[PDB]
């Protein structure tokens, strides 16, 4: 008798950069360059 | 493009947008990092909002582990799932049978 | 000195200053990945132009 | 983290400083240094106290 928490993910991610990291693997991913 | 401009002012032109391009390719960089950067941290608030929110609407009756399931101690059945995940559970109806364990 | 995060153990019988290793660990790995990806030379080659 | 592993045994004073109820040893400074601590082994004796 529990309740558990979570958030969704995906088996194949995006590798996207950040301010402290790089190729953070993400859920979803958009192209900024055209 | 075809016919070639003065060499001078071609030269002026192309260090100008040289420079211009630099600077944009930076503010890019910078700017695609500060918003993953900021959308990982948002997903990460909206997380830590969540738990904290369901752990004050559970109160005493339901003891965190550290994983992010709660020990419920009453028998808490499905309609009590239902009142904790729309903003319906109350805890002082429970706590006289969740008070013991 | 072992690493940034510390324990101060009060048992009571002496003074542990033991030192954490995952969130030191995550720290320094974020920082040293922040100065990797900001202290780098430019990669465009520029012209003199006046003289 | 050490606020999750430490459930009922010890409470926050609010200076930031753990108040463990019951007998925590040198073995227990390491498992809730190396985050092997487990409270089914002294629910009860911190919670009487
Ligand atoms: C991810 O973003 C793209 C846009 O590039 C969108 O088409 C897609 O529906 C989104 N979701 C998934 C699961 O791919
Ligand atoms: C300016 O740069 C372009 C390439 O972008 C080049 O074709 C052109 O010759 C340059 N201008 C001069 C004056 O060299």
């Amino acid at each position: 008798d529990k309740i558990c928490l979570g958030h969704h993910a995906v088996s194949n991610g995006t590798k996207v950069n950040t301010l402290c990291e790089r190729g953070v693997e993400v859920v979803n991913a958009t192209e900024t360059v055209e | 493009e075809f016919t070639e401009v003065e060499k001078q002012i071609g030269n002026v032109i192309n260090w100008t947008r040289d420079s211009i391009t630099e600077v944009w390719s930076y503010n890019a960089e910078l700017l695609v990092a500060m918003e993953n950067q900021h959308t990982i941290d948002l997903a990460d608030s909206e997380m830590d909002k969540l738990y904290e929110r369901v752990k004050r609407q559970l109160r005493e009756n339901a003891e965190e582990d550290g994983t992010g399931c709660f020990e419920i101690f009453h028998k808490c059945d499905d309609d009590c799932m239902a009142s904790i995940r729309n903003n319906t559970y109350d805890h002082s109806k429970y706590r006289e049978e969740a008070m013991q364990n | 000195i072992d690493g940034w995060y510390g324990f101060r153990h009060q048992n009571a019988q002496g003074e542990g200053t033991a030192a954490d290793y995952k969130s030191t660990q995550s720290a320094i790995d974020c920082i040293t990945g922040k100065l990797n990806r900001l202290i780098e030379k430019t990669n465009q080659q520029f012209e003199l132009i006046d003289n």
